[PDB]
């Protein structure tokens, strides 16, 4: 049998990972502090990655990447897309972005008085236009270009959001999930209140009219891409998508890779992104602990297990794999 | 790279290369500790001695 | 010339040093009787490798190393071995009854009545230096003796050679080679006792190198004597500045002052490369890039640790064999711009080079292949707290019940000496987070 | 780094003289002390169990102790009778009658200072003296009573010296009498208070062996003493021989006593062996891992599913990868990591003996500190209890002198003891 630990109870994923490493009958479950495992799913905070990959006869495995957490933080990752030539300060998928500690801010306020002279709408992480106000209001935040002319749904006038799940297994094999979600706005989207401007689902609480729980699967947004704007969700979204992942990832491979470690690491990715009106792609955020949706639930983590658990531990695709 | 203070001989070379600028207990205490766990321990053996009398 | 005294305490010094000092003879081509032919100066001289050997009239090149064992089993087969002629009796010192893997009976009980003779024996060797340094103490951190005695014998030091520094080679425990399962005990507290009276501390993982003879050398079961000439050869590589001509490392002082800048961050991490099987029939000779490049590989590194998620203090590259400035420069260049190096923001980020031209020298009939070039990268990273991290772990884990403590109580010690030592590490600990993140 | 052994009654006796031939064959020895071996390994720690005498013979470091002559004249005649030096033979002529009181109090106290004086003049000769170990039955009266007597008085003239015993617990599947509780419960009180390292050789673990796996019938006592020569051979080879770990008693009780009155190991064998009988196939070494830590290999009537191994402790024994024996030593700890403590890391050391036990070509030993030998010590608690609260025997013990209150300390201590195994079964 192999052996796996428990170190995230709150983890909605990893919680239906264990009871199919479990069903399996060649996983079995130790106490949260043994440390013969095969296996770590482990804390979010603070994870002890410097004890992995030292217990003699046990080959370790752990649902983290030490260090991804400079792509998984507002201000971690505004800081690496400016200073990785990979992705570079004229990147164009990411919006405009300073970090503004309660800092970047004399070099904000230029590009801010830059855009008076002509659309000046930022957020901060709220929304605000002219700009001082939200600087009184954030005394760490990141200040970062508001997308005034997103892609509108119709019926409805309506924002969303893109969530895409990536994951990274131990040979670092980049695997977008092949089922997306939209989080959608149920409200009409004012250009002139924050319920139509943030797409969160705990700020959706007009919620449910178009869709069940605000959330549009890929398959019917595909076929309202075909029969509104005559194209699909592949040609002018997912390839964006899956050049952001993998751009994102191979930037910071050298720094997180346990290719030749004493532990290994996978990690699954929360990737969210935007669309505006001219179907161009913007990543917003990474998230490094992501939930996913209930209809997805038994596929995507069963998917873990094949790809990312079961790869290392045998036993006795519904994934797109990002080549590089 | 700045390459700076090469020494060479005929046993090698030294040098350095730089790349980016920056941005006791006394002697009587310590014998003192010494005898006081001596002292516990022939205590604790003087404990022992006298659990063995009785 | 100023002098270095080598001080080897318990089985894991007393065996290390015996693997250091043959492999030292072979390199300055002393022999077995203690005869030099290369040395003109008969008597005496001011040479390089007069740091690590004295010389009497009859032309004997004697080390100036003591052997201390709380037990005599293991010195004894010094007094018997392939070098008994090399070492004179009286820096041989043997007790009877051992410590019993128990740092309290290694330090209180049985290190009293022997600490008095072992330092006299000390200051016969340093009355024969015209300017001694200090001294280089091999030891384990696990051993009832290698733990408790040598922090009595790093106290004393520092009373009678305060002007002096003091280097250790230290082995940390790795319980696939240990006989002792109260090994975190022995290192906290021998940890705790010694920080404030070294200058500068080599630790070396019994589990890198049991890894690295398996990984490399082709051995399934790796025994002590394939660990210790390794081991010797990583010793050799940092030692070989005191013993050869150079600029870089001349004196003990330029340990603490190249590799340390805070006194009690004072553990630079050790890789070496490469480590070749000399039963492999064909070999690829690697370049100065290759071996450079893999100075940053965890599996290389006397303990395994990531240094990409750390910050580095300091960095020397040690060479010997055929290396050029040339080459070490254009091997830096391009791993910069592939690897995470990042340096503490009040330190430069640079390395300092040091090329010995004589190539690694080998034990003939041992499991090392001769190389043309090979490299020992001494890195001050704060990334070897993480073998802090586990050690602490482990000992939280046996202290939190009381575990084994009444051997060390029944020794005469404390149980609030475990807590003290204790919080020192945790305050080391946390002195490694504050310049690392 | 020499011991002094100790045999004292009719069990301690008779399970000593075996184990002295046991060792005797695998050290080379002759009956007449003279070496006629092959190995020097075999000669290299002769010195930890012999004294080398006249014409360079060796002489067993042992010291026969009994109330009654018989059995020790039995010794005598024995195969190997006449390699002990014939002073350390120290008897009276009274006996114990199966009674602690007599052995501990009276019939024993006028015998054990001559007792003491041959074990002063062995260890006044020893260049660095270990300790003692002790063979002996905790249900009769002299190796009981007078045994634990001496080992109290011995602890007196040397208090920094180890004490290790090999006690067998009575069990009523072998009984002599029905006060066995009563001296068993009197003496393991001792044990717990005057012993580093106990080795739990229970009568009952060596009958149901006999009987469930080795399809003895009808055991007799030589054939639960063949299980107990063979262990006892075991838990003493990285003492006698040389290896990768040259062990001493105090290493040993540092390493497996983490509190110090929780002493008392559960020892296993593996392969199963009974007398006469040979057997040709050799175990692989998954399999010698896999019977060592099974339940029917213990010698001491305890389930380990029912408790958690402390410390452990093993020997192989014979010619086998030590590649695979780390393996499989490691595989036990991987996939039954509930039965080993958590708060003691890396619990379970190795060595390996290149020189395997007569007649078997590969051979296990097993030392364990499981919490569940309490089961072994409550088995007893109730017996000694059934009797107890009807003060029945008594008048055998209170006419040597005793009184009452001292069955109750010792009923009390043994309790003390199932519960301090208790606390840290749960922890
Ligand atoms: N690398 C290496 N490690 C060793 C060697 N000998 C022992 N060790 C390690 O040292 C630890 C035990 O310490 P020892 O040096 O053997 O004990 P000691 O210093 O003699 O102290 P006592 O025996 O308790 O009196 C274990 O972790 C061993 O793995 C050796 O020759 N080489
Ligand atoms: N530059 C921008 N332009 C337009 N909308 C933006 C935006 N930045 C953020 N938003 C909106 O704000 C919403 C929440 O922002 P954000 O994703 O950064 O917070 P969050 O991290 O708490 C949710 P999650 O962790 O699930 O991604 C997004 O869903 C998006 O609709
Ligand atoms: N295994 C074993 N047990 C024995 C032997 N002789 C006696 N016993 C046990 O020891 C107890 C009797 O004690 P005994 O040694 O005969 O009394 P003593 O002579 O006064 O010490 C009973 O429980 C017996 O089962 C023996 O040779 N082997
Ligand atoms: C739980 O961890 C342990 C357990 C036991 C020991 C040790 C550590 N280490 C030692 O040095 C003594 N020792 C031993 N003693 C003796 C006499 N036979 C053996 C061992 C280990 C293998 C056989
Ligand atoms: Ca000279
Ligand atoms: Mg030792
Ligand atoms: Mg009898």
């Amino acid at each position: 049998m192999y052996t796996f630990v428990v170190r995230d109870e709150n983890s909605s994923v990893y919680a239906e990972v264990s009871r199919l490493l479990l069903a399996t009958g060649q996983w079995k479950r130790l106490r949260k502090d043994n440390p013969r495992f095969n296996l770590m799913l482990g804390e979010r905070n603070r994870l002890p990655f410097g004890r992995l990959g030292h217990e003699p006869g046990l080959v370790q495995l752990v649902n983290y990447y030490r260090g991804a957490d400079k792509l998984c933080r507002k201000a971690s990752l505004v800081k690496l897309i400016k200073t990785s030539p990979e992705l570079s300060e004229s990147c164009t998928w990411f919006p405009e972005s300073y970090v503004i500690y309660p800092d970047e801010r004399e070099v904000f306020l230029a590009a801010y008085n830059r855009r008076r002279e002509g659309g000046n709408v930022w957020i901060a992480k709220l929304i605000s236009s002219e700009a001082s106000e939200l600087l009184d209001f954030i005394d760490v935040h990141v200040i970062q270009k508001y997308l005034e002319k997103p892609l509108l749904l119709e019926p409805g006038h309506r924002k969303f959001d893109i969530r895409s799940w990536v994951l990274v297994d131990h040979l670092y094999n980049i695997y977008l999930y092949r089922e997306g979600v939209l989080r959608t706005s149920s409200e009409p989207y004012n250009s002139a209140d924050k319920t139509c401007h943030l797409t969160n689902h705990c700020i959706q609480k007009n919620y449910g009219r178009y869709e069940e729980g605000n959330e549009m699967f890929f398959e019917e947004f595909n076929q309202y891409l075909m029969d509104a704007l005559n194209t699909t969700l592949e040609n002018s979204i997912l390839l964006q998508i899956k050049h952001i992942i993998r751009s994102c990832l191979m930037c910071i491979e050298p720094a997180i890779s346990t290719k030749h470690l004493h532990y290994q690491s996978f990690q699954l990715f929360g990737f969210d992104f935007m669309v505006d009106e001219e179907l161009k792609v913007w990543l917003i955020e990474v998230n490094g602990a992501p939930a996913c949706a209930q209809k997805l639930y038994a596929e995507l983590c069963q998917g873990i297990v094949d790809v990312a658990i079961s790869s290392v531990f045998p036993l006795a695709s519904i994934f797109i794999k990002l080549h590089h | 790279m700045e390459v700076i203070e090469l020494n060479k001989c005929t046993s090698g070379q030294s040098f350095e290369v730089i790349l980016k600028p920056p941005s006791d207990p006394s002697l009587e205490e310590i014998q003192k500790k010494l005898e006081a766990a001596e002292e516990r321990r022939k205590y604790q053996e003087a404990e022992l001695l006298k659990h063995l009398a009785e | 010339m100023r002098e270095c005294i080598s001080i080897h305490v318990g089985q894991a010094g007393v065996q290390i040093g015996n693997a250091c000092w043959e492999l030292y003879c072979l390199e300055h081509g002393i022999q077995p009787d203690g005869q030099m032919p290369s040395d003109k100066t008969i008597g005496g001289g001011d040479d390089s490798f007069n740091t690590f050997f004295s010389e009497t009239g009859a032309g004997k090149h004697v080390p100036r190393a003591v052997f201390v064992d709380l037990e005599p089993t293991v010195i004894d087969e010094v007094r018997t071995g392939t070098y008994r002629q090399l070492f004179h009796p009286e820096q041989l010192i043997t007790g009877k009854e051992d410590a019993a893997n128990n740092y309290a009976r290694g330090h209180y009980t049985i290190g009293k009545e022997i600490i008095d003779l072992v330092l006299d024996r000390i200051r016969k060797l340093a009355d024969q230096c015209t300017g001694l340094q200090g001294f280089l103490v091999f030891h384990s951190f696990g051993g009832g003796t290698g733990s408790g005695f040598t922090s009595l014998l790093m106290e004393r030091l520092s009373v009678d050679y305060g002007k002096k520094s003091k280097l250790e080679f230290s082995i940390y425990p790795a319980p696939q080679v240990s006989t002792a399962v109260v090994e975190p005990y022995n290192s906290i507290l021998t940890t705790h006792t010694t920080l404030e009276h070294s200058d500068c501390a080599f630790m070396v993982d019994n589990e890198a190198i049991y890894d690295i003879c398996r990984r490399n050398l082709d051995i399934e079961r790796p025994t002590y004597t394939n660990l210790n000439r390794l081991i010797s050869q990583i010793v050799s590589s940092i030692t070989a500045s005191l013993r050869f001509d150079g600029a870089l490392n001349v004196d003990l002082t330029e340990f603490q002052t190249n590799l340390v800048p805070y006194p009690r961050i004072h553990f630079p991490l050790a890789t070496y490369a490469p480590v070749i099987s000399a039963e492999k029939a064909y070999h690829e000779q690697l370049s100065v890039a290759e071996i450079t490049n893999a100075c940053f590989e965890p599996a290389n590194q006397m303990v395994k640790c990531d240094p990409r998620h750390g910050k580095y203090m300091a960095c020397c590259l040690l060479y010997r064999g055929d290396v050029v400035p040339k080459d070490v420069n254009a091997a830096i260049a391009t791993i910069k711009t592939k690897r995470s190096i990042q340096f503490v923001d009040w330190c430069p980020t640079g390395f300092k080079v040091g090329i010995n031209y004589q190539p690694p020298t080998v034990v003939p009939g041992g499991d090392l292949a001769k190389v043309q070039r090979a490299v020992c990268m001494l890195s001050n990273t704060t990334a070897i707290a993480e073998a802090w991290a586990r050690l602490d772990h482990k000992f939280d884990l046996m202290y939190a019940k009381r575990a084994f403590v009444h051997w060390y109580v029944g020794e005469g010690m404390e149980e609030g000496e475990f807590s003290e030592a204790r919080e020192d590490m945790a305050a080391l600990e946390k002195d490694y987070e504050e310049v690392g993140v | 780094r020499e011991i002094v052994h100790i045999q004292a009654g009719q069990c301690g006796n008779q399970i000593g003289a075996k184990f002295w031939e046991v060792i005797s064959d695998e050290h080379g020895i002759d009956p007449t002390g003279s070496y006629h071996g092959d190995s020097d390994l075999q000669l290299e720690r002769i010195n930890v169990y012999y004294n080398e005498a006249t014409g360079n013979k060796y002489v067993p470091r042992a010291i026969l102790v009994d109330l009654e002559p018989g059995t020790m004249d039995s010794v005598r005649s024995g195969p190997f009778g006449q390699i002990f030096r014939p002073d350390n033979f120290v008897f009276g002529q009274s006996g114990a009658g199966n009674n602690w009181a007599k052995g501990h109090y009276t019939e024993g106290a006028e015998l054990v200072d001559s007792v003491l004086d041959v074990v002063r003049k062995e260890s006044e000769s020893c260049d660095c003296l270990q300790g003692f170990q002790l063979t002996h039955s905790l249900g009769g009266g002299t190796g009981s009573g007078m045994g634990t007597l001496l080992i109290s008085k011995i602890r007196e003239e040397y208090p920094d010296r180890i004490m290790n015993t090999f006690s067998v617990m009575p069990s009523p599947k072998v009984s002599d009498t029905v006060v066995e509780p009563y001296n068993a419960t009197l003496s393991v009180h001792q044990l717990v208070e005057n012993t580093d390292e106990t080795y739990c050789i229970d009568n009952e673990a060596l009958y149901d062996i006999c009987f469930r796996t080795l399809k003895l019938t009808t055991p007799t006592y030589g054939d639960l003493n063949h299980l107990v020569s063979a262990t006892m051979s075991g838990v003493t080879t990285c003492l006698r021989f040389p290896g990768q770990l040259n062990a001493d008693l105090r290493k040993l009780a540092v390493n497996m006593v983490p509190f110090p009155r929780l002493h008392f190991f559960m020892p296993g064998f593996a392969p199963l062996t009974s007398r006469g009988s040979q057997q040709y196939r050799a175990l692989t070494v998954p399999e010698l891992t896999q019977q060592m830590f099974d339940s029917k290999n213990m010698m001491a009537a305890c389930d380990p599913r029912h408790g958690r191994y402390l410390t452990v402790a093993a020997i192989f024994r014979g010619r086998m990868s030590m590649k695979e024996v780390d393996e499989q030593m490691l595989n036990v700890q991987n996939k039954n990591s509930s039965y080993f403590v958590e708060w003691i890391p890396n619990n379970v050391k190795t060595a390996v003996c290149d020189i395997p036990p007569r007649g078997l070509k590969m051979s296990a030993t097993f030392i364990g500190n499981s919490t569940a030998i309490q089961e072994l010590f409550k088995r007893i608690s109730e017996q000694f209890t059934a009797m107890f609260r009807r003060k029945a025997f008594l008048h055998w013990y209170t006419g040597e002198g005793m009184d009452e209150m001292e069955f109750t300390e010792a009923e009390s201590n043994m309790n003390d003891l199932v519960s301090e195994y208790q606390q840290y079964q749960d922890a």
